[PDB]
C-alpha cells in the first residue's frame, strides 16, 4: 500500500459486518481451542 | 435517428474515442516477418505466458540432451555391461563406462539435470574414455549458458518495465462552445489521476476536414492546427489540477463559418494530442483524443470544481463533464465577428 | 489565523487534494512495482526473507517426502553400514534427519550440490517435485537478481537539488519595476536547455458571469531574445517586468500587506551525466515578499579566479522605490 | 601577473571557486555510487579483492569452527586407521588443516561441491556458518554482477568531441559587422536537434547604482528565421551579426585590446546513437579575436564528391574593412 491509485486516506468496512462476526470471534475461539490443544499436548508429553 | 441508424458506418472518427488510429493501410511492400521478430515478442510477453515459456524451455532443454546421452550410454555398449548380474556389477569397472553409474533414461535424465544446472551430485561423473560424452558435455555447458543467459535477459526486462502501468489522463468526453470575456470561446476539460507531475506538457488542437482548394486540388483527410490560446502564447500548461484548455477563434482559426444548425451535417473534427514526459519514469508519453461533431454540446458552461476545505483544497472528479447550460447568442460566429451596424450582434 | 490555502508549498511539493477519485483499482502487479523501489534497508531483507521461506518450505517437501519411500526407517533399526548394506532404494542417500532434510534443501534451490544425498530414480514423486523446486529456484533468483540490478541502476541518480532564495523582492530596473528571485545550484553538472516559467495563481471573475476558482496566467520573463532558456554557473536574477499587459500590474503598497497573490516558479531540465529530465518548483505567497531591497552582490574577482559567494545567498538591503502601483507609475509623467 | 580571470577556461571546463557553501554531508549512499561509476582500471581489482577477502574470511571462520569442536585435533592422532575418523563425528568431514579448510571456503562459495568435504548436520553451529556465507555470497556476487552490467551498459557514453576554434573573426559580411567561429564535428554521427546560444559577461552597474559583478547577457544568432536549432555535418560559420542594440555596438574597433569581455558560446545537441543529451562550450577573451580578417573557404569538389580538409580549419586571412564600431557606421550614411 506504499505506491497506488486510490483514495489515501485510511477508512473502511466493505463486508464487514458478516466478516467480523465471522473472524474476531472465530479466530479468538480458534486461538482458544489451539491454546488447549497446547495444553493437552504439553501435559501429555510430560506424561509419555 | 432512423438515417443515423443506417448511417452508423458511414462516420467521420479518424481517431477512436479510445485513441486508437481507426485506418487501413493496404498495398505496401510487405518484405516479410524475419527471424529477430519472434524474439521481440518473447519480451513483450505477460506474466502467465512468460511463465510457461520459460520453464517449458528449461525443460525441453534439459529432456533433450537427456535424451542424447541415454543415446551415448547405449552406445558405448555401457547399458549392457550394467546388466550383467554375475555380480552386483562384476565386469563394470574395466569396461570404462562412458558415464559412470548411467544405468536407463530416467538416470541419464538425472544425470542431464545434475549437469546444466551445475548441481553436480558427483555419484555419476564422466570417465576419461569416450571423447563423444566430452564432446556433448561441452555442447552441453554452451547451449545452457546461452540458454540461462536469454531467459534471465527476458524476466529481467520484464521487471524493468515495471514502472510502466498505464497511461490515465482524462478529458471531458464531451466538448463545450460558449462566449466568455466579450467573445466566442471554445473549451474542453484536462484532467489527470497520476500523482506524479507532467514535465514540458504540451497541448495541440488540430482540426481535420476535407477542404477544397482555389488552384483546384483536393486534400481528402486535411489538418490545421489552431492556437491554444495562453497568456503569452505558449503550449506550456501546468497540472496539478485539472483544467480548461481553451483555444478561442477568431479569424484565421476555422471557426467563423459556423452555424448552431449546420453542427448536425458539420464535418469538421477536432483532435487534441498532448504529450511530454513523465517526471519519475523518464518515458515520453502522448494522449490523444478526438471530439466528434455529435459530442459537441453547444452553448453550454462548465462548471468549477475546487472548493476550500479546512487549509487544504478539495477537488472532484465527478462532475468533470457536467454542464450547466448557460444562455449564449446563436449562430453568431460570423454575424457577431463581422461586426453588423451595432457592432453588438449579441 | 490559518494560512488561507496555498497552492504550492514554500518547498515545492504542490499540496493539492482531489477525492472522489473513481478507485482505479489494486492491480495484481502492483506489489512487484512497490516491490522494485525499497529502502535498500528492506531489498537486503527480502532477499533473506524470500530464500529463507523457499528453503524451509521445500525442506518440509522434503524430510517427508525421505519418510515416505522408507528411507528414515532402514538407516534407524539398524546401523547404517556395519550390520547392514544398503536397502537401495533410499530416495536421497544419507538422508537422516528432518534436519538432514533441511540441509539437502540447500543444496537444490541454491546451486551448490555436495553429493552424500544422491538423487535415485524410483520415486517418481522426488523427480517431480525436484523438478517443481528447481524451476521456482530459478523464478526467485532471477527475479531478485533483476531487483538487486534496478536499485543499482538508480544509485546515480538522488535528489533535485535547486535552490531558491527564501523571499523575493521589488525594485526599479531602468525606470521599471521588475520581480526578482535568486535561482541557483549546487552539484558539478550544469543543466541542459533550462528552462523558467513564472505563473500567477489568482481568483478571477469574467465580465461574463464566470468566475475560474483558482486560474493560473502566465507571465513572460526578462530576456532580450524573449526566450525562456537559460544557462546558469552562479545565481542569476530572473527578473520578470511588470507592464499593462502583466497581471500584477494593480498591486500596491499597502495592498500587498493583505493580498491575494501566488507566484509559483518552475525550472525544467535535464542532468549531463544522468541525463534524466527534472523539475523543481517553489512560490512567492502575499507575505514573502518585501519591497524596495534590491538584492547584494556575489561574483568578485580574486587574485587568481571569480569566486561565487553563498554567504549571503539571500540577503536584501533596502533601496530608494516609490510606493504607487504599476499603473499610476506610468499615469503620467509628472505623475 | 595581472590576468583577468576568465568565466571558464579555453580548453572546455568551468572554472568558478565553490566556496564557503554548508557540508551536506558525505552520506553513505556515496560510497556505493562511486563504486559504480569507476574506469576498468579500478573495477576489477576490487572485484576480486572483495571475492578474495570474502573467500579467506570465511576460511578462517570455518578452521575456527573445525577447531572448537575438536576435529582438527581427531584427524591428527588417529593417523593409522582413523576408524572412518570416529565415524565422522567432525562438524564439517574431511577438514583437517586450514589450507584445507580454505578448499572447503572456496567450493562453497563458488558454487562447486567437490565432495570429499561433505557437511553433516552432526552440530548446529555449522549449519548457521554454512546458510551465512551462502546468503553472504549470493549478496556478493549479485552487487558484482550488477557492477559489470551498470558499467557495459554504457559502453556508448565515451567522451566529447565538438571542434570550436580559437579565433573569432569580426570581418565584414553582407553590408554589417559579424563575431563569426567555426563550429566542426567529428564522429560519424549527426547530432539530433543542435541548438546555439552565444552570451557575453562584462561588469555593468544599473542606472539605478546597483552593480551587478558579472552578467550574462545574450545575443541572437543570424537566422533567416530566427531559429536556433543547427544542422552540423561539415564545419560551419555560427555569426552572431551586430545590429544597433546589441551588446558589442560600441566595441572599440582598433583600441579594442583593454576592454573588459568575454564572449561564451554553447551547443546543445542529442546524438542519434545513444540517446544521450550531451553539451560542449566554450570562450573568447579579448585577444584572441582577431580583427578584419575572415574565415577561409574549405569545402571544395575534388572528383564530383564533396570533399571537407580540416588541415586549414581555422586558419584565417587578412582582408581589408572599415575600423570603426557599427555606431561609427550608424551616425552618418558615409562615416
Ligand atoms: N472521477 C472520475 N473518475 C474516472 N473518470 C472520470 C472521472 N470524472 C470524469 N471522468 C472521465 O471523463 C470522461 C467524461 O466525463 P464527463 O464529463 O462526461 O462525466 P460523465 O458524464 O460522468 O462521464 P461518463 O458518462 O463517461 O461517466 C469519462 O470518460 C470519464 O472516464
Ligand atoms: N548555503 C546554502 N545551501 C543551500 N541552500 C541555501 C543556503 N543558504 C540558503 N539556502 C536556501 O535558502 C532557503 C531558506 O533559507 P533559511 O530560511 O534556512 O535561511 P535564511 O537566511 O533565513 O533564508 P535565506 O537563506 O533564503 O535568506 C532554503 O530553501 C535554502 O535552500
Ligand atoms: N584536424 C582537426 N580536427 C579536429 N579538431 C581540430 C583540428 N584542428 C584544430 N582543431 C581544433 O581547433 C581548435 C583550435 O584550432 P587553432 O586554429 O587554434 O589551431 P591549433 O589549436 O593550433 O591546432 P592544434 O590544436 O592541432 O594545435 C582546437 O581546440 C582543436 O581542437
Ligand atoms: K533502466
Amino acid at each position: 500500500g506504499s505506491q497506488s491509485s486510490k483514495v489515501q486516506i485510511h477508512h473502511n468496512t466493505w463486508l464487514h459486518f458478516p466478516g467480523h462476526n465471522l473472524r474476531w470471534i472465530l479466530t479468538f475461539a480458534l486461538l482458544f481451542v489451539h491454546v488447549c490443544e497446547i495444553a493437552e499436548g504439553i501435559v501429555s508429553d510430560s506424561q509419555r | 435517428r432512423k438515417p443515423r441508424i443506417r448511417d452508423r458506418l458511414p462516420k467521420a472518427r479518424f481517431i477512436a474515442k479510445s485513441g486508437a488510429c481507426n485506418l487501413a493501410h493496404k498495398n505496401i511492400r510487405e518484405q516479410g516477418r524475419f527471424l529477430q521478430d519472434i524474439f521481440t515478442t518473447l519480451v513483450d510477453l505477460k506474466w502467465r505466458h512468460t511463465l510457461v515459456i520459460f520453464t517449458m524451455s528449461f525443460l525441453c532443454s534439459w529432456l533433450l540432451f537427456a535424451i542424447m546421452w541415454w543415446l551415448v550410454a547405449f552406445a558405448h555398449g555401457d547399458i549392457y555391461a550394467y546388466m550383467e548380474k554375475g555380480i552386483t556389477e562384476k565386469s563394470g569397472l574395466e569396461s570404462a563406462v562412458c558415464v559412470t553409474n548411467v544405468r536407463s533414461f530416467t538416470s541419464a535424465f538425472l544425470f542431464s539435470i545434475e549437469v546444466q544446472v551445475t548441481i553436480g551430485f558427483g555419484g555419476r561423473m564422466m570417465t576419461e574414455e569416450c571423447p563423444l560424452a566430452i564432446t556433448v558435455l561441452i555442447l552441453q555447458n554452451i547451449v545452457g549458458l546461452i540458454i540461462n543467459a536469454v531467459m534471465l535477459g527476458c524476466i529481467f526486462m520484464k521487471t524493468a518495465q515495471a514502472h510502466r502501468r498505464a497511461e490515465t489522463l482524462i478529458f471531458s468526453r464531451h466538448a463545450v462552445i460558449a462566449v466568455r470575456n466579450g467573445k466566442l470561446c471554445f473549451m474542453f476539460r484536462v484532467g489527470d489521476l497520476r500523482k506524479s507531475m507532467i514535465i514540458s506538457a504540451s497541448v495541440r488542437i488540430q482540426v481535420v476536414k476535407k477542404t477544397t482548394t482555389p488552384e483546384g486540388e483536393v486534400v481528402p483527410i486535411h489538418q490545421q492546427d489552431i492556437p491554444v490560446d495562453n497568456p503569452i502564447e505558449s503550449n506550456n500548461i501546468f497540472l496539478v489540477a485539472p483544467l480548461i484548455i481553451c483555444h478561442v477563434i477568431d479569424k484565421r482559426s476555422p471557426l467563423y463559418d459556423i452555424s448552431a444548425t449546420d453542427l448536425v451535417n458539420q464535418d469538421l473534427e477536432v483532435i487534441v494530442i498532448l504529450e511530454g514526459v513523465v517526471e519519475t519514469t523518464g518515458i515520453t508519453t502522448q494522449a490523444r483524443t478526438s471530439y466528434i461533431a455529435e459530442e459537441i454540446q453547444w452553448g453550454h458552461r462548465f462548471v468549477s470544481i475546487v472548493t476550500e476545505e479546512e487549509g487544504v483544497y478539495s477537488v472532484d472528479y465527478s462532475k468533470f463533464g457536467n454542464t450547466v447550460r448557460v444562455a449564449a447568442p446563436r449562430c453568431s460566429a460570423r454575424e457577431l465577428d463581422e461586426k453588423p451596424s451595432i457592432l453588438i450582434q449579441t
